[PDB]
């Protein structure tokens, strides 16, 4: 059932965004500040874009939702040098997001 | 490997 699944994904997305304590992943990487970003990153992702995708019915199973969270992280590791707060924040986001995604998947796989 | 972002 689409409606309760979307409610679950909204809740899960809020839980993931609460882990972004640096407010680093909440909106697209701004090309005005990072002009070469697209030379390197084929599919940019961020929590605002995930919210738009959610309401546009782009996530119809948990896997596709989790895939895009994982892209937030992997894009950041790929673009930024290891010594940067951006890279380190992405490592932390992955670590903190794990439990959120694990629990939410079980709730989805009860439906 | 990239331009980088400005230090936060």
């Amino acid at each position: 059932q689409l409606t309760p699944f979307l409610i679950l994904l909204r809740k899960t997305l809020e839980q993931l965004q609460e882990k972004d304590t640096g407010n680093i992943f909440s909106e697209p990487v701004p090309l005005s500040e990072v002009p070469d970003y697209l030379d390197h990153i084929k599919k940019p992702m961020d929590f605002f874009t995930m919210k738009q995708n959610l309401e546009a019915y782009r996530y119809l199973n948990f896997d596709d939702f989790e895939e895009d969270f994982n892209l937030i992280v992997s894009n950041c590791l790929k673009y930024n040098a290891k010594d940067t707060i951006f890279y380190r924040a992405a490592v932390r986001l992955r670590e903190q997001g794990g439990a959120v995604l694990r629990q939410a998947r079980r709730q989805a796989e009860k439906m | 490997s990239t331009g980088g972002k400005a230090p936060r």
